[PDB]
């Protein structure tokens, strides 16, 4: 919708009601993923390159505490190539890794807040 | 008026390895 009408804050307080916390829901950003290599920050790379072991932000995010709320905030400024995993984490609740270890988005909560529109009906 | 009879013995101790871990560079 609009600015400043509080979308965040109303994912900030869904995930103070069934936590009694405010902090132990996932947060990540859209904000810095605007060019094309930085989707493996949330995947991990293949086997044979640098940062391997140490597996995806995202997913053992989930590997742990398997009942977070998860935000996007402003999915509009990642340019049209982080949307074809997101494609894919809805509708099967699975992701995988570079171990072939596979995470289950079975009981979290998605929220996605945009930015679009402003000063239409 | 017994012996001594020096025993033999056996050694072991293994070797490591590297990984090289190839950088995209871009
Ligand atoms: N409907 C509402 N009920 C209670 N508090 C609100 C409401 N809307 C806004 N606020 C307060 O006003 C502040 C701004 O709301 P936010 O949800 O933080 O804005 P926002 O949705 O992050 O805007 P952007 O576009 O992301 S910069 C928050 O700190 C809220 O406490």
């Amino acid at each position: 919708g609009p600015t400043g009408v509080g979308k965040t804050e109303l994912a900030k307080a869904l995930a103070d009601f069934l936590f009694d916390d405010e902090r132990a829901m996932v947060r990540i950003d859209m904000s810095e993923y605007g060019e094309k290599h930085t989707v493996a920050r949330l995947i991990g790379a293949p086997p044979g390159y640098v940062g391997y072991e140490a597996g995806g932000q995202l997913t053992e995010a989930v590997r742990r505490r398997p009942y977070t709320v998860v935000l996007f905030d402003e999915i509009e400024k990642a340019h049209p190539d982080v949307f074809d995993v997101l494609l894919q984490v809805l509708d099967e609740g699975r992701l995988t890794d570079g171990h072939g270890r596979t995470v289950d988005f079975r009981n979290t909560i998605l929220i996605l807040t945009s930015n679009l529109g402003s000063g239409g009906s | 008026a017994a012996a001594a009879a020096a025993a033999a013995a056996a050694a072991a101790a293994a070797a490591a390895a590297a990984a090289a871990a190839a950088a995209a560079a871009a």
